[PDB]
RNA sequence: GGCCAGAACCAGCCCUACUGCAUUAUCCUGUCGGCCGGCGGGCAACGAAGUGCAAGAAUUUUGGGUCUUGGUGAAUGCUCCAUGGCGA
RNA sequence: UUAGGGAUAUGUGGCGUCAAAACUUAUGGGCUCAUUCGAUACGUGAAAAGGGUGUUGGUGGAUAACAAAUCCACCGGCCCCGAAAAUGGAUGACGCUUAAGCCCAAUUAGUGAUUGCCCAUUAUUCCUUUGGUAAGGGCGGAAACUUGGAGAAAGUGUAGCCCUUCCGAUG
RNA sequence: AAAGA
RNA sequence: UCAUCGAAUCGCCACCUACAAGACUGGAGCUUGCUCCCUCGAAGGCGCCAAGUAUAUUCAU
């Protein structure tokens, strides 16, 4: 019995995680800049990375306002974003995680895209059975209206 | 009337896939298998050729036409790996086996039977690829028999291209939707555009 | 012409497409009286608890049109098709299995691999 | 305390008036609203109304229904005691004409009623890919 | 006596660690011995000991002093028993959920305090929390409160046992687990 | 009568929230530099756990006769009276 | 370690399929490629030195030059050979190798203190039997809303005098 | 297997 | 002689899942594939029961 993401929709796929990871050298991906964690008990949060300790393991934190502690989260559920603060080209791994994040790099990302999908899938998990109707009359609307537009294309 | 979950086996490791297919056949589902050619096996080809030439060496001494009948043609090597992962000497297990088909490549009767399926928990590439030697099962079975590697390597070439004739023809039929569905916004009630955006389906 | 759609408005289904994995068992053999059921999307042992107590139905046909419910209140309903009934009593393992306890007489074994109906009632929410 | 034609033992979600999800019987999938619980923990007396769904004043049990968290905030009369349910409808449309004339009104009252009037008309379907154990209600 | 003599225990361990002393935790007076391996092949000296501890079948937790004579009867049968020092919270959990008395040679559940005084009669042991205080401390009526009870037929611990063949310190579970038998009896009561 | 479903008290397995409850040190400052040494006062404990008290309330299952009743203000006591709902 | 059943929970053993359980764990620390890898004790013992110019670990002692790093000696295997038979051929089978191997750990994921999970003639609890001569109590007429018994007979033994209570139960 | 798609 | 078990359906699946262009201009599009879920679409408008609380959906190819 297959849940699908096409192509090649998948048998026997647990709906509580994925084996996303493809191996990469640690240094290029991340450097005490910023990252987000897919699979954590706190779910899909982003915390700027304080430092790298050993290999897979990282120390991941965030200033406040998210109930995110300074903690040891592993790269196996911690995946970089290109909204860095202190990785790569910028001269150093920075300190004062709030002030460096007071450069709105998180505030910009939290209001930019790929975070409107984080809460999208978290909205479809808190949508009670009334907004699921709202979502179905919303798709059904855009659906047939799409068909009306196709009819217009046929006319053209 | 029936419902077949037409699985696919490109880049599926021969054993992490026959274990998953067996338990689903055994859960009463009717799996059809295609592209058993591209099934992979761990280890180099030499090691996998000897792990099979040592099996092609076993036969009933007194009457070989009763001995273990070895099969080339990965299509049934995959059936062989499944039958062995299965309760054969019950009618429960013989029904489960007889629900596979396990073709070679994508035959014409299962190219137009709907979208097909892969098993992510068996794809050999849940992660990075290091260097390690894998063996396409259709290339290991060419070397122990299975005269028909040329055959299916061309039938599936006259298809991977004949399908590609239909992805670019009827390509101007696709954007007749992803645009019509795109501009299916801003003409319709904002009542509903807001909840499409809310739940991301915008 | 304006193209229609197969928009499938028919008598809805309030069931889940369970299926008998088998019976509870060890290596020492089999203990009937307690079935196992795979339901779709039920795969976490914390959502297979949402089903503990839900009535469960193995639908099968015999060969004779025996009696049944509303044999006279609905002579249109009488058919060669029967149904067994149990309730999900417990989860099983940590991958969304569940133990079903059919009412008295256990489920047959022409039911393994074949469809089970896990109805949403008696609801709990 | 209570030993009398009262002492409801419902769930907190199952309210005196709240949109429901009928799970079995004639009208399964339909979304009648609860109107009342019968005394002595009688079954619920949900109605749709009929104008939207087809469900009349009907006795269904509390365990054969899912209570959606959205309400209608009913303010009708208490004119449906445990009779009817004594013993092409002859003499119950009196209780149907009145309560329907109270429901459609009661939905025009509450906001999003333009939807919650079309929300009732919908059937609940278990799609092949859905997960009710996942869902809130 | 519980609330006081624990508070008084803290201060004597406050004045010690502060002003440059060590407050040796006095001693556990009472042990709680559970037989964790069955009636299979057993050395006859191992077997007679467990007959005098009333550990006649698997999971028969018994409260037991730790005199010099006694704790050597535990030394000798450790592969079979799994003991430790019982918390107050685990002594009454035994007595209330699983406590049975020896009324007239029968295993009579402790259903009311009236069942207690008729059985002990010993001018001191009236209620059930009173059997606990006789068991929690080494007591003056301990050979009376315990011997007046049946060994605590218990359930196998939920969640399981790590092993049963290796000592508690070598990854298995038997012998002495100082104060960690509460996490082991909680799953059994 | 047999077949069900639901309900209700009993005990039982229980759902478990908040978890408080004390302790212990964690940690609060000072100027130093890409090999680091120049240290002190506990007055803070939400990521201190070898540790104490919790029901209403979640579940099927199982059994149903010598009842229930009303709250008071202190430092918990008087007490009174005699299963239903389907299908077949 | 064993009366007949139900449930709850474990033991040993496990959780890729056969095969119930990690629907292949969000597993974590390293190890491992093995042209017969390796993989459940006791089955009988699997492989013995030996070395290397091999993959990973550790200690003695140079240079600041090997042909800005590069050495001289060994300890430690995983692993390579040393090593072989006769029906076809066995980890139990398939199969697994960015494990389903090995050694350590784990148990809902560094968020906050418990039982990850599956299997018994075991344990706990629930009924039912049966024995103990195991304890009791009645051992001839009264009421709790519907019947049963604290009215069924002075009794080893039953279709037990009646209840209810404990405990044991293989051979 | 079709062929359309 | 059929009363059946089953319970999304495809000219938007279904070469390819991934190209092309960033150690800092976004590309995305060779896409969480569509559509499906109660009147062909959102705003209404409409009949439904007595099939008398669950009972294989008394539907549906
Ligand atoms: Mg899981
Ligand atoms: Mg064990
Ligand atoms: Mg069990
Ligand atoms: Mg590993």
């Amino acid at each position: 019995t297959d849940a699908y993401a096409v192509p090649l929709s998948p048998l026997l796929s647990c709906a509580q995680g994925i084996a996303l990871c493809i191996m990469v050298k640690s240094h290029y991906i991340c450097a005490g800049r910023l990252v987000r964690i897919l699979r954590g008990p706190r779910q899909d949060r982003v915390g700027v990375i304080v430092d790298i300790v050993d290999a897979n393991r990282v120390l991941v934190e965030n200033p406040e306002d998210a109930k995110m502690w300074r903690h040891v989260q592993n790269l196996k559920n911690v995946e970089p974003l290109k909204y860095c603060v202190s990785v790569s080209r910028n001269c150093s791994a920075k300190a004062l995680k709030d002030a460096l994040a007071s450069s709105k790099a998180l505030e910009k990302y939290a209001k930019t895209r790929t975070a409107a999908r984080v809460e999208a899938k978290k909205a479809c998990a808190a949508s009670t059975d009334f907004e699921r109707y709202q979502l179905r009359v919303a798709r059904r609307s855009r659906a047939h209206w799409a068909r009306k537009v196709f009819d217009e294309k046929d006319a053209k | 009337r029936p419902e077949i979950i037409v699985i696919d086996l490109k880049d599926h490791v021969l054993g992490r896939a026959a274990a998953v297919v067996a338990k689903q056949l055994l859960l009463g589902k009717k799996i059809t298998v295609v592209r058993c050619e591209q099934l992979n096996i761990a280890g180099t080809e030499i090691r996998n050729k000897i792990k099979y030439l040592q099996y092609l060496r076993k036969r009933k001494l007194t009457n070989p036409t009763k001995g273990p009948f070895h099969h080339r043609a990965p299509s049934d090597v995959f059936v062989r790996t499944v039958r062995s992962m299965l309760p054969r000497y019950t009618k429960r297990g013989m029904k489960a086996l007889n629900s596979l088909v396990a073709y070679e490549g994508i035959p014409p009767n299962v190219v137009r039977t709907g979208g097909r399926v892969v098993i992510p928990r068996a794809q050999r590439h849940v992660c990075y690829r290091s260097e390690r030697p894998y063996t396409v099962l259709g290339n290991m079975c060419k070397h122990v028999g299975w005269k028909y590697s040329d055959v299916v390597a061309n039938l599936e070439k006259a298809r991977v291209e004949k399908a590609s004739r239909h992805h670019e023809k009827q390509a101007k039929l696709r954007e007749a939707w992803k645009a019509a569905r795109k501009e299916a916004l801003a003409k319709m009630p904002k009542h509903n555009v807001e909840v499409l955006k809310k739940f991301g389906y915008a | 012409k304006t193209s229609r759609v197969n928009r499938n408005r028919k008598a809805p289904r309030l069931y889940m497409k369970g299926t008998l994995a088998g019976y509870t068992r060890g290596l020492h053999g089999q203990t009937k009286q307690t079935a196992l059921v795979r339901v779709e999307n039920v795969n976490t042992r914390e959502d297979a608890t949402w089903y503990v107590g839900k009535r469960v139905c193995y639908v099968y046909h015999g060969k004779k049109v025996k009696r049944c419910v509303r044999w006279s209140k609905a002579p249109a309903r009488r058919s060669t098709t029967r149904a067994l009934w149990g309730r999900v009593t417990r989860p099983h393992g940590n991958a969304g299995m569940m133990r079903v306890k059919f009412n008295g007489a256990s489920v047959p074994a022409s039911a393994i691999g074949r469809r089970i109906r896990v109805y949403l009632y008696p609801s709990q929410i | 305390s209570r030993k009398s034609p009262e002492y409801t033992t419902l769930r907190k979600s199952c309210a005196p008036g709240v949109i429901a999800i009928i799970l079995a019987g004639r009208f399964r999938g339909r979304r009648a609203v609860i109107l009342k619980q019968l005394p002595h923990n009688g079954p619920l007396v949900v109605s749709g109304p009929m104008k939207y769904n087809g469900v009349p004043i009907r006795r269904i049990d509390s365990r054969y229904v899912i209570a959606t968290s959205t309400k209608v905030d009913i303010s009708s009369v208490d004119t449906a005691p445990i009779t009817p349910e004594v013993f092409v409808s002859d003499a119950r449309a009196q209780l149907q004409k009145k309560i329907d004339a109270a429901l459609i009104a009661a939905i025009k009252k509450d906001a999003q009623g333009k939807e919650k009037a079309g929300y009732l008309r919908s059937v609940f379907t278990v799609k092949p890919g859905d997960a009710p154990h996942r869902w809130n209600w | 006596e519980y609330r006081g003599a624990e508070k008084k225990l803290v201060t004597l361990r406050r004045q010690a660690a502060s002003h440059g002393n060590y407050y040796l935790e006095a001693k556990p007076k009472v042990a709680v011995v559970t037989r964790i391996r069955g009636i299979a092949k057993v050395n006859p000296k191992q077997r007679k000991i467990l007959q005098l501890l009333r550990l006649r079948q698997i999971f028969n937790t018994v409260f037991v002093k730790m005199n010099k004579p006694m704790e050597n009867m535990l030394r000798a049968v450790e592969p079979y028993i799994a003991y430790g020092y019982p918390s107050l919270a685990t002594v009454r959990a035994m007595v209330y959920k699983r406590g049975y008395l020896k009324i007239n040679g029968q295993r009579v559940k402790i259903t009311d305090n009236q069942m207690i005084k008729d059985k002990y009669n010993n001018a001191d042991i009236v209620c059930a929390e009173d059997m606990v205080n006789q068991i929690y401390t080494c007591g003056k009526h301990f050979r009376t409160v315990t011997h007046g009870m049946w060994p605590f037929k218990l359930a196998p611990p939920a969640g399981g046992m790590r092993q049963k063949r290796r000592h508690f310190v070598e990854g298995g579970d038997y012998g002495n687990r100082d104060t960690l038998i509460n996490r082991f009896l909680a799953r059994m009561i």
